[PDB]
C-alpha cells in the first residue's frame, strides 16, 4: 500500500507528488496481484502438490498388490 | 506381371485437392528417395473397364523392365472397384482414422472444396467400411517420416524378394 | 389468489429479462458514481443521482409484482 | 472403505461385547451388519439375497461353539469390501489365499502362522460356513 | 472430527523429523550470518533495527528472521 | 566423532558476541576455532589421501579458516584495510552447520527432496521470471 | 488490548492473520518483561497461522482431487483430451500437404524462407535485443542513450512490421491467424504502433507495450522436452477460460458490494483532524482499492483502527470490527480456494494431457509400428477413478 500510495500520488519526472493524482495507476497493481500473488504463486504450490513423490517406495513393487488403501 | 504395380488410394475421391496432394506428396517421396529406380506414370483411362486397353501394355512394358512403377490413376477409389482386373497391384492404403480430422482438413483447404465436403466424407466412410485385408499396406501414420519409412521398408522388402 | 390466465408468465420473454439486466448495470453505475461527503454535505452530482432512485425502484418493484403474479 | 469405515467394527463390537463376550455368538453377524451402514456393514435397508450373498462370498468359518473370531471377522469384511483377492468360488478362492498369506509375510513377517491363519482362515469346506449357514 | 484432523496432521509431523531440521538449519545459518554481518549496527528507534528488533544476539536475530519470515 | 565436532563448532558460532569483538567470551572462542579447524583439516587430508583428487564445501571452509588464521596472526597489518578481510573470511565458518547435510544419510535424503522439487518448478520459475520482467 | 474477552479474541485474531503481531508482542515485552512473552506469540503464529495453512492447503487439495474424478468432470476432460488427439494427428496430416509470375514466383520462395529454421533464430535473436533495448532505460540515462534507443523502436517497429508482411503477403491474410502466438505477433505490432502515435500527441506516460514482444522468447522452449508440459498448461487454461473469467467476475461482484457497503458505513467519516488517510471509503475508486487491501489482508489492521475511531472510538463504535473481520477472513481463504482450484484443475489436466502423449506417441504406436514413478497425487487420483 505504501507503494500503491506513491504510485498513485505521482505527477511528473523530477516533480514532487500530488495526492490522489493518477488514480488510474492502481490498475497496474490489481493486474499485478491477479497475476503474480494470486495465479503464479498458486502454480508453484500446485506443481509441488501434483508432482510430489513418496520418499522411499522400493518394497517389491511398493508392496505389489497391497497399496495405500489396501496396506493401511 | 514382372513387378506388381503400385497404386494408392484411401483418403477420399481422387481429383479433390486433399487426396490429390496426399498422393502427390507420397509420390514425390518415392521419386526423390528412389531416384533412378521407379518411373512415374499418369493414367487417364479407366483401368476398371479393361484407348482403355491401349495403356495396359504400356504399364506392362514399363513393368516388364525389372523396375517398379507408380500408377497415378484418376478413376479408381475403392479396393473392390479393382478386384476384377489382372493387374494385381500393390494396394497401399493412405488411411484416415477419424471423420473429424477429415472434415477439418477439407474445410481448411480453401473454400472450393468446402462445397464438396459431404460427398468426400461419404466416400471416405465407404472406404472405411471396406475390409482391411483388401489393402496390401496400411498407412494411418500422421508424420510424413513414419509413413514414408513404412512404405519404403515394404517396397524394399519386395525389391529384395524380387 | 391462484387465479389462472395470468398473461404475466408470457411476459418473461428474452427481450424482457435483458432490460432488467440493463437497469441493474445502470443501477450499479449510479452507486459507483456517488461520493460520500462527511456531515450532511453532498456534491452537486450526488444530488442529481438521487433523482433516479424512484425510477430504479419503479422497475425493480414492477418485477416483484409481475413475478408474484406470474 | 478405509480405516475410517473400520473403527465402526471396533465400536459396534463394544455395545454387544460388554467387555465379556469376545467369542461373540454368531446371531449378531446379521444383527451387526444391519446396524452398520456401507461400506462395512451390510445395511438395514436392502438385505436382498444377491446383496447378502456377499456374506456367502465371505465364507467365514465357524467353530464348535457357532462362534467367530474378532480378528478373523474383521479381515473378511475388509477382503470382500475392497475386493482383495476375492474369487467366485471353489478352491481357486483358496489358491489366492495362499498369496493372501504369502503377501502378508513380506510386508509384516512379525505375524506367526496361527494369526496368519487367523487373518487368512482357509476354512475347510465340509464345515457349515457363516454364508452357508444362512444360505441353507 | 477436529481431533482426527489434529491427530492425523500431527502424526505426519512425527514422520518427518528431518524436514523440520533443514528449516531449522536455514534459520540457523541466516541467524549466524546476520550476527557477524549485521550485528554491530547501532540501534536507532527511528529505524527498524530497534532495541526490540536487532541482530546483536542469536535469539535476538532468530526473532528477527521469524518476524521477517512471517512477512512483517 | 567428526559429527560431534561439526555440532560443537556450530554452537561456537551462536555464542560469539557480534559487537564486543575482544570480549572475554570471544577470546576463548578464538581458541576453539583453532581446535575445530585443526580437526577439519586432519579430517580432510586423510580423506584426500585415501580418496584421491560437497567435498568442495569442506575444502573451502578449512582453507578459509587457515587463510584467516594465517594473514591475521602473521602480520594482520601493513596491508590496506585488512581487518575487514578476516571479518569477511570468518563468515565462511557459517558453512560448518552445512557439513552435517551429507553426514546424515536421512538429512541428505531431505535436501535432495527440496532440490528435486526445485527442478520441477523451474520451467515455471522462468515463465515467472519473464512475466515479472515484463 | 486483551482487557475483555471480546478485546482478546480480536487481538489474537489480529496476530493469527499475522498483521501487526509484533507491536502486540513488543508492547507486552515493555509492559511485562521480555522473558516469557515469546512462549505466547510464537506458539500462536505457528499454530494459528502456519499450522492452519497446512490444514487448509491439505483439506482443499484433497477436495480438489475428489472433484476431479466426478463423473461430470471426467466427461468434460475426456472431451478435452479428445480434441487434443484430433489436433495432434491433424498436424501431421497438414504436414503431408507439402506442395512442391510474381503470383507464384515470390510467394513461393518467401514462404520457403520465412518459415525456415534460420528465420526463427533470427527473429528470436532480434526480439532478444528489443527486450534488452527496453531493459536499460533508467532515470537520468546519458543523452546518447535517449536518442539511440529512440531510433531503436523505429528500427524494430519497422523491422517487425517487415516480418508482419512476410507472414501476411507471403503466406496469406486469411491464413495468418491460425496460430496462437502468430495472433500474438499482430497483437503487439499494432500495439507498438499505437504507443508511437499516442506519445507524439501526449509525451509523458509511456507505458510502452513493446516489451510484451518478450513473450515470444517462451518459444525457445520448443527446442526442449519441456514444451509438452507447458503447452498443455495453456491448452488447459484456454479451454477453461469462460469459467475463470466468470469466476474472477464473482470475485469482483463481491469486491463491489463490499466496497459499496464500506462506503455506507465509513463514507465521509474518515476526515480525521490529522488528515484523511489514503485508505478511504469516500469515493468508489478509493473504496475498491481498500477492500483490495483487506482481502489480500496486508494492513487490514490499520484500516480497521481508522474504521473504529471513525464510528466512535474504543467505545460505542467498535461494532465495526465485524466488517474488517468478515472481509479479511472470507478473502484470505476465498482467494486461496478460488485461485488454487484454478491452478490445480488446470495443472492436473496439463499432467495427464502430457502423459497421454508419451503413453501413446511413444508407447502405443512404437509397438504397433513393429505406476513407474507416479507422484502421490497421480496414484491417489487413479484409485479414486477406479472407485
Ligand atoms: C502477459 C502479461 C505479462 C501482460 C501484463 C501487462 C498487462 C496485463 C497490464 C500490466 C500493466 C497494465 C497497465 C498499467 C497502467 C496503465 C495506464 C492506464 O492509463 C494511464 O494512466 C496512462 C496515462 C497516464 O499515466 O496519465 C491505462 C491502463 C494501463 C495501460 C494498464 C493496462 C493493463 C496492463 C498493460
Ligand atoms: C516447523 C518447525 C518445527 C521448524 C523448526 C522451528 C522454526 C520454524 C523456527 C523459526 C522461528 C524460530 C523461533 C524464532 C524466535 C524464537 C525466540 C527465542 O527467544 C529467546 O530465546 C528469548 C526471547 C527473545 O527472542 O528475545 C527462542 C527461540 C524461538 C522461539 C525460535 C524457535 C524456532 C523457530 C520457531
Ligand atoms: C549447550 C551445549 C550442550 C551445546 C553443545 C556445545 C557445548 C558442548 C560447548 C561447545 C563450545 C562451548 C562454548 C565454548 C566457550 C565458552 C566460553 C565460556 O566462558 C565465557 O565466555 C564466560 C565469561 C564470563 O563469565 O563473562 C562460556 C561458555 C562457552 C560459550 C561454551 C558454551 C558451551 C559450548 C557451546
Ligand atoms: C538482456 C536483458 C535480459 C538484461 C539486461 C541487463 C539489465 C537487466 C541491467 C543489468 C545491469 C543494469 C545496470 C546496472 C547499473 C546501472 C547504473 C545506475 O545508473 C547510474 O549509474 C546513475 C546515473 C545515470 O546513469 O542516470 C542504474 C542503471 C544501470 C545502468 C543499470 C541499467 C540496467 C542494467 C543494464
Ligand atoms: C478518486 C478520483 C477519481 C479517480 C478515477 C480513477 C479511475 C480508475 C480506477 C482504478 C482503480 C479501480 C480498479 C477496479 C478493478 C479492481
Ligand atoms: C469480535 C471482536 C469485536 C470487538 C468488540 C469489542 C467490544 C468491547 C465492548
Ligand atoms: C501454444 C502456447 C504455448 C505457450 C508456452 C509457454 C506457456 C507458459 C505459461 C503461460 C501462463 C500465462 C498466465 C498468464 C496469467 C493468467
Ligand atoms: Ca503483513
Amino acid at each position: 500500500p505504501q507503494v500503491l500510495q506513491h504510485s498513485v500520488d505521482v505527477t511528473e519526472e523530477d516533480r514532487g507528488p500530488s495526492r490522489s493524482n493518477r488514480m488510474e495507476m492502481s490498475i497496474f497493481y490489481v493486474v499485478y496481484f491477479v497475476v503474480f500473488p494470486f495465479f503464479f504463486v498458486n502454480i508453484f504450490v500446485a506443481l509441488i502438490i501434483i508432482t510430489f513423490q513418496e520418499q522411499g517406495d522400493k518394497m517389491m513393487e511398493e508392496c505389489s498388490l497391497e497399496k495405500n488403501e489396501r496396506a493401511c | 506381371p514382372s513387378m506388381r504395380p503400385i497404386i494408392l488410394v484411401g483418403p477420399s475421391l481422387k481429383g479433390y485437392e486433399v487426396t490429390d496432394m496426399m498422393q502427390k506428396a507420397l509420390f514425390d517421396f518415392l521419386k526423390h528417395r528412389f531416384d533412378g529406380r521407379i518411373s512415374i506414370t499418369r493414367v487417364t483411362a479407366d483401368i476398371s473397364l479393361a484407348e482403355v486397353q491401349s495403356e495396359i501394355e504400356r504399364i506392362f512394358e514399363l513393368a516388364r523392365t525389372l523396375q517398379l512403377v507408380a500408377l497415378d490413376a484418376d478413376t479408381i477409389n475403392h479396393p473392390a472397384q479393382l478386384s476384377k482386373t489382372s493387374l494385381a497391384p500393390i494396394i497401399v492404403y493412405i488411411k484416415i482414422t477419424s471423420p473429424k480430422v477429415l472434415q477439418r482438413l477439407i474445410k481448411s483447404r480453401g473454400k472450393s472444396q468446402s462445397k464438396h465436403l459431404n460427398v468426400q466424407i461419404a466416400a471416405s466412410e465407404k472406404l472405411a467400411q471396406c475390409p482391411p485385408e483388401m489393402f496390401d499396406i496400411i498407412l494411418d501414420e500422421n508424420q510424413l517420416e513414419d509413413a514414408c519409412e513404412h512404405l519404403a521398408e515394404y517396397l524394399e522388402a519386395y525389391w529384395k524378394a524380387t | 389468489n391462484i387465479v389462472r390466465k395470468y398473461a404475466k408468465k408470457l411476459i418473461d420473454w428474452p427481450p424482457f429479462e435483458y432490460m432488467i439486466l440493463a437497469t441493474i448495470i445502470a443501477n450499479c453505475i449510479v452507486l459507483a458514481l456517488e461520493q460520500h461527503l462527511p456531515e450532511d454535505d453532498k456534491t452537486p452530482m450526488s444530488r442529481r443521482l438521487e433523482k433516479t432512485e424512484p425510477y430504479f425502484i419503479g422497475i425493480f418493484c414492477f418485477e416483484a409484482g409481475i413475478k408474484i403474479v406470474a | 472403505l478405509g480405516p475410517h469405515h473400520l473403527d465402526e467394527f471396533v465400536r459396534v463390537w463394544a455395545e454387544y461385547d460388554r467387555a465379556a463376550c469376545g467369542r461373540i455368538h454368531y446371531t449378531e453377524m446379521y444383527e451387526m451388519l444391519t446396524l452398520m451402514s456401507p461400506p462395512l456393514g451390510l445395511g438395514k435397508r436392502c438385505p436382498s439375497k444377491v446383496a447378502y450373498k456377499r456374506l456367502v462370498l465371505m465364507n467365514m468359518p465357524v467353530a464348535e461353539d457357532m462362534t467367530v473370531h474378532f480378528t478373523s471377522t474383521l479381515m473378511a469384511l475388509i477382503r470382500t469390501a475392497l475386493d482383495i483377492k476375492i474369487a467366485k468360488g471353489g478352491a481357486d478362492r483358496q489358491q489366492l489365499d495362499s498369496e493372501l498369506q504369502k503377501e502378508t509375510l513380506a510386508i509384516w513377517p512379525h505375524l506367526s502362522q496361527k494369526m496368519l491363519d487367523l487373518l487368512v482362515p482357509m476354512p475347510k469346506a465340509s464345515d457349515l460356513t457363516v454364508g452357508k449357514i444362512y444360505a441353507a | 472430527t477436529i481431533r482426527i484432523l489434529l491427530w492425523t496432521f500431527v502424526q505426519s509431523f512425527k514422520a518427518l523429523p528431518y524436514v523440520c531440521l533443514l528449516i531449522a538449519m536455514l534459520f540457523f545459518i541466516y541467524a549466524i550470518i546476520g550476527m557477524q554481518v549485521f550485528g554491530n549496527i547501532k540501534l536507532d528507534e527511528e529505524s527498524h533495527i530497534n532495541r526490540h528488533n536487532n541482530f546483536r544476539s542469536f535469539f535476538g536475530s532468530l526473532m528477527l528472521l521469524f518476524r521477517s519470515a512471517t512477512g512483517e | 566423532c567428526i559429527l560431534l565436532v561439526i555440532a560443537a563448532s556450530s554452537i561456537a558460532l551462536a555464542a560469539e558476541d557480534p559487537v564486543l569483538t575482544n570480549s572475554e567470551r570471544n577470546k576463548v572462542l578464538r581458541y576453539f576455532d583453532y581446535v575445530f579447524t585443526g580437526v577439519f583439516t586432519f579430517e580432510m587430508v586423510i580423506k584426500m589421501i585415501d580418496q584421491g583428487l560437497w567435498n568442495i564445501l569442506d575444502f573451502v571452509v578449512v582453507v578459509g579458516a587457515l587463510v584467516a588464521f594465517a594473514l591475521a596472526n602473521a602480520l594482520g597489518t601493513n596491508k590496506g584495510r585488512d581487518i575487514k578481510t578476516i571479518k569477511s573470511l570468518r563468515v565462511l565458518r557459517v558453512l560448518r552447520p552445512l557439513k552435517t547435510i551429507k553426514r546424515l544419510p536421512k538429512l541428505k535424503a531431505v535436501f535432495d527432496c527440496v532440490v528435486t522439487s526445485l527442478k520441477n518448478v523451474f520451467n515455471i520459475l522462468i515463465v515467472y521470471k519473464l512475466f515479472m520482467f515484463i | 488490548q486483551f482487557d475483555n474477552i471480546l478485546f482478546a479474541v480480536l487481538t489474537v485474531f489480529q496476530c493469527i492473520t499475522m498483521e501487526g503481531w509484533t507491536t502486540v508482542l513488543y508492547n507486552t515485552n515493555d509492559a511485562l518483561g521480555a522473558t516469557w512473552n515469546w512462549l505466547y506469540f510464537i506458539p500462536l503464529i505457528i499454530i494459528g497461522s502456519f499450522f492452519v495453512l497446512n490444514l487448509v492447503l491439505g483439506v482443499l487439495s484433497g477436495e480438489f482431487a475428489k472433484e476431479r474424478e466426478r463423473v461430470e468432470n471426467r466427461r468434460a476432460f475426456m472431451k478435452l483430451r479428445r480434441q487434443q488427439q484430433i489436433e495432434r494427428e491433424l498436424n501431421g496430416y497438414r504436414a503431408w500437404i507439402d506442395k512442391a509470375h510474381k503470383e507464384r514466383l515470390l510467394r513461393i520462395s518467401i514462404r520457403h524462407m520465412v518459415k525456415s529454421q534460420v528465420f526463427y533464430w533470427i527473429v528470436l535473436s532480434l526480439v532478444a535485443l528489443n527486450t534488452a533495448c527496453v531493459a536499460i532505460v533508467h532515470h537520468n540515462q546519458p543523452q546518447w542513450l535517449t536518442h539511440l534507443l529512440y531510433y531503436a523502436e523505429f528500427l524494430f517497429l519497422g523491422l517487425f512490421l517487415l516480418e508482419m508482411s512476410l507472414k501476411m503477403y507471403g503466406m496469406g491474410p486469411r491464413l495468418y491467424f491460425h496460430s496462437s502466438f502468430n495472433c500474438f505477433d499482430f497483437g503487439v505490432t499494432v500495439g507498438s504502433i499505437f504507443e508511437v502515435v499516442w506519445a507524439i500527441f501526449r509525451p509523458g506516460t509511456s507505458f510502452g507495450i513493446s516489451v510484451l514482444r518478450a513473450l515470444r522468447l517462451l518459444r525457445i522452449f520448443k527446442i526442449t522436452k519441456y514444451w509438452a508440459s507447458l503447452r498443455n498448461l495453456v491448452v488447459s487454461l484456454m479451454s477453461s477460460m469462460k469459467s475463470i473469467i466468470s469466476l474472477l467476475f464473482l470475485l469482483f461482484l463481491f469486491i463491489v458490494v463490499f466496497a459499496l457497503l464500506g462506503m455506507q458505513l465509513f463514507g465521509g467519516r474518515f476526515n480525521f483532524n490529522d488528515g484523511t488517510p489514503s485508505a478511504n471509503f469516500d469515493t468508489f475508486p478509493a473504496a475498491i482499492m481498500t477492500v483490495f487491501q483487506i482481502l489480500t489482508g496486508e494492513d487490514w489492521n490499520e484500516v480497521m483502527y481508522n474504521g473504529i475511531r471513525s464510528q466512535g472510538g474504543v467505545s460505542s463504535g467498535m461494532w465495526s470490527a465485524i466488517y474488517f473481520i468478515v472481509l479479511t477472513l472470507f478473502g484470505n481463504y476465498t482467494l486461496l480456494n478460488v485461485f488454487l482450484a484454478i491452478a490445480v484443475d488446470n495443472l492436473a489436466n496439463a499432467q495427464e494431457l502430457t502423459k497421454d502423449e508419451q503413453e501413446e506417441e511413444e508407447a502405443f504406436n512404437q509397438k504397433h509400428a513393429l505406476r513407474h514413478h507416479m507422484s502421490v497425487w497421480e496414484q491417489r487420483t487413479s484409485q479414486l477413478r477406479k472407485h
